[PDB]
């Protein structure tokens, strides 16, 4: 339903923004504050915590480009969540900025839960 | 009088405090009740804090012994905290734990009379490069405090 090339092109973009808690500005991301931010660029979306993206997205097996992925990690259940762009590779909001990080990452792979699409 | 390792006890101590308030809720405090519910006010999400830190008067009590009293106000300020019908809200936000705090070192920046500056070199738990975070420690009412609400995440 998106344009997944304007959402991945707007993402990358941000890439450096640092981080902030409940950050929706680019003066500052959380992990959800930066999806909701880059969804707001094309449709109306409200900004949820990462487990409310979990319960709204729909399921699907595996991401497509556009996509995004849930990991756990100070808590059990998603707590932290990323774009899919493709090349096993996702763009999420961290505690030191914007980044692109790789699902085969020793410490992302086994705390990847899943994929959601919008 | 406030050593590197003395300082990041205290660090830990203001990332723990911190990561409570903005998650609304002391763990230490079973009895607490979490309003549920979310409203929207300025143009932002916000939920409610719970009962334990219901009011800016608990919040400040909880954060008083480890931040200095300007560190909460502009941490409240900062966050964007409202009061809705008598009850403290705070926007929607998610925590991130990248940063391995207590695998960190510290480097002295700057000291004068009461007040130390240290930077912390604080690997990632994914192996993304160590991020720099200064952290300043004022002592308030004869006790060594964080000046900045949000200085350790």
């Amino acid at each position: 339903s998106l344009n997944v090339s304007k959402l991945v092109s707007d993402a990358k973009a941000l890439v450096g923004t640092p981080y902030k808690w409940g950050g929706t500005t680019t003066s500052g991301f959380d992990c959800s504050g930066f999806i909701w931010y880059v969804l707001n660029k094309q449709t109306s979306v409200g900004r949820t915590s990462t487990a409310g993206y979990w319960s709204s997205m729909k399921s699907i097996a595996s991401p497509s480009v556009g996509d995004f992925v849930f990991f756990t990690t100070y808590k059990s259940g998603p707590s932290h969540m990323g774009i899919y762009i493709g090349n096993n590779s996702f763009i999420h909001a961290g505690s030191d900025g914007v980044q692109i990080s790789s699902l085969n990452n020793s410490y992302w792979k086994p705390r990847y839960l899943g994929a959601k699409r919008f | 009088d406030l050593s590197q390792k003395q300082a990041l006890q205290l660090a830990l101590s203001a990332r723990e405090h911190f990561w409570n308030t903005m998650s609304g809720h002391n763990p230490k405090v079973k009895k607490a009740v979490c309003p549920s519910g979310t409203f929207e006010y300025q143009n932002l999400q916000y939920v409610y804090m719970c009962s334990d830190l219901g009011t800016k008067a608990k919040a400040v009590n909880y954060l008083t012994p480890i931040f200095t009293k300007t560190a909460i106000e502009k941490g409240f300020k900062d966050y964007h905290f409202t009061v809705s019908k008598g009850k403290l809200a705070v926007p929607i936000g998610d925590g991130d734990n990248l940063l391995n705090w207590k695998k960190s070192t510290a480097k002295l920046i700057s000291k004068k009379g009461s007040t130390i500056t240290y930077e912390f070199t604080v690997p990632t738990l994914d192996g993304s490069p160590s991020a720099k975070r200064k952290v300043t420690f004022v002592k308030e009412n004869k006790k060594w405090k964080v000046n900045q609400f949000d200085a350790v995440i």
